[PDB]
DNA sequence: ATGTACGGTAATATCCGTACAT
DNA sequence: ATGTACGGTAATATCCGTACAT
């Protein structure tokens, strides 16, 4: 509404970016702005995990019923931890 | 050495310390302090008592189930090998085990590139997962609370 | 490099902008070096997308008019 | 009676022909001439030689692999039970065999949306599918090759 | 580009459907016109059968590795069917 | 009824209107009873599937805020 | 009442022009 | 060369008006 984005690219570039808006019933500055905010998202948050896998899930929701006891490692970081 | 929040104050510096992977130097230089203050984590570095010899990041995730991720951990070379680095784990263990006595968290997810780390974290008790979640290992907020007892 | 260059102009709020900013500085790479590269990956995606939906209709319509007569 | 794909010419008629099911003559009575017209299906009906007493309906699919699915089939309440159903089956069958023959293709599903409809499908050789695929049964084109030797 | 569609809602329904086109970064002439035609080809289009099942999935392809011998009902029927 | 009424106007191709007008006599009713209760229930889904979105950032945001301080 | 339908003027938003910078 | 940046006039497309029908 209040910002905007200014850019130059190839005569190619924007064939290619037209046609693509087109097929998608959109105009450049909706499919450019779409396909920019869209997969930013993508970079600006890892914060999720799709752990969906019949292994890797099982092994997730074991953890949260039967939880490991803290190793030896983990309890001697936890003694140099102090300080 | 201790290991602290980052301050929102400027002037901070605290350069070059080198622990061996370039990403995570670069990281370290050019990408924690503006994330931290534009809340996309949480940075917490491990220096001495003048002002840096080791960094973590933790951010909120939901694997939908609440958790968190240590995405990030680098130890300088003048500090070889895992000891601070499993101190700095723990540290960031008791702070997921705070947060999730406030707000409730069930686990905390940690991200390892390369099979030394995958060994290293596999050495802490964290659980190895597998196929598209293969670099990704995991520990219950339950094991937390038994660390701290 | 070999091509030249054409402008294009669109408009966001600034809370939008933030977030394309930071994700193309996270990426190492200017504004116009994200923007047009997501475009384009984008729309390479859904020009080949589409050339398989046509392709499927293409065949549809052969099954189809193989369904009426012999010949 | 005679089995024989829809005529595109004008004035056709054959108005009503209760097969039980209020749903199958409604479509045959406003939906069938059209889509047959307008190429969504190819319409195949039986009739006698004055000018209806069944029809069913053929559609081109993909499972992609390619295949084609029989819809809609029905049966006037004056040819009581299976037999002619069975007989505009094969009458599909052939057809899809040929078409086979001709572009490719390997199977054919049907429609079933109730339990009487499915037991009929059943007893003719069509597979059981499960899950969201209940209301559909499969048969291979090798089984139609050998039903015509 | 050449047809045009007519038609007279609610200023609920008006509301409504703009918002939703607002949260999509579409104008509600988009956003009417796709939601109608992309909903529209589940209707005209039942040429789709998504099998995927562990157990539809592998009867489909034990049908094609292994074919059915055809049952006495449909040697019957294609004994009736000449004629 | 206990409603009113208030236009909408919007143009197409011919060929996407009759992909149209079939699904709606299909689906015995008008286009204008089609073409609205469609665009009324996709607006409904995503007028609830952004208000997930919402509660997804704020409890994202109520964990980071406690990944920082004790208190 | 509401579905279908045509077109003219308000609104928009697509373009250039113009700017200094690398 | 190209990334970033501001705004003014061309383009568009959103609205009503107007029509007869149910």
């Amino acid at each position: 509404k209040k910002q905007r984005i200014d850019l130059r690219l190839t005569d190619d570039d924007k064939s290619m970016i037209e046609e693509a808006a087109a097929i998608s019933n959109q105009s450049v500055s909706q499919f450019m702005l779409n396909s920019a905010s869209q997969r930013a998202a993508e970079v600006i948050e890892q914060h999720r995990r799709v752990i969906l896998n019949e292994e890797s899930w099982t092994r997730v929701m074991d953890a949260l019923s039967n939880p490991p006891s803290p190793g030896e490692k983990l309890k001697r970081a936890a003694k140099r931890l102090q300080g | 050495l201790t290991i602290e929040i980052l301050t929102d104050d400027a002037d901070y510096d605290l350069q070059r310390f080198d622990c061996g992977e370039e990403a995570l130097n670069l990281f370290l230089t050019t990408h924690l302090v503006r994330q931290h203050r534009n809340k996309i984590l949480r940075a917490y570095i491990l220096c001495r008592n003048t002002p840096v010899l080791g960094y973590y990041t933790l951010c909120g995730s939901c694997f939908n189930i609440p958790s968190v991720t240590l995405g990030r951990l680098a130890i300088d070379r003048s500090l070889q090998g895992q000891g601070w680095g499993a101190t700095l784990v723990a540290h960031a263990m008791k702070v997921v085990w705070s947060a999730s006595l406030a707000v409730g968290i069930h686990g905390l997810f940690v991200e390892a590139l390369n099979e030394k780390a995958h060994t290293f974290y596999k050495s802490l008790g964290f659980i190895p997962l597998v196929g598209e979640n293969e670099n990704a290992l995991f520990f219950p907020t339950k094991s937390i609370e038994l660390l701290f007892t």
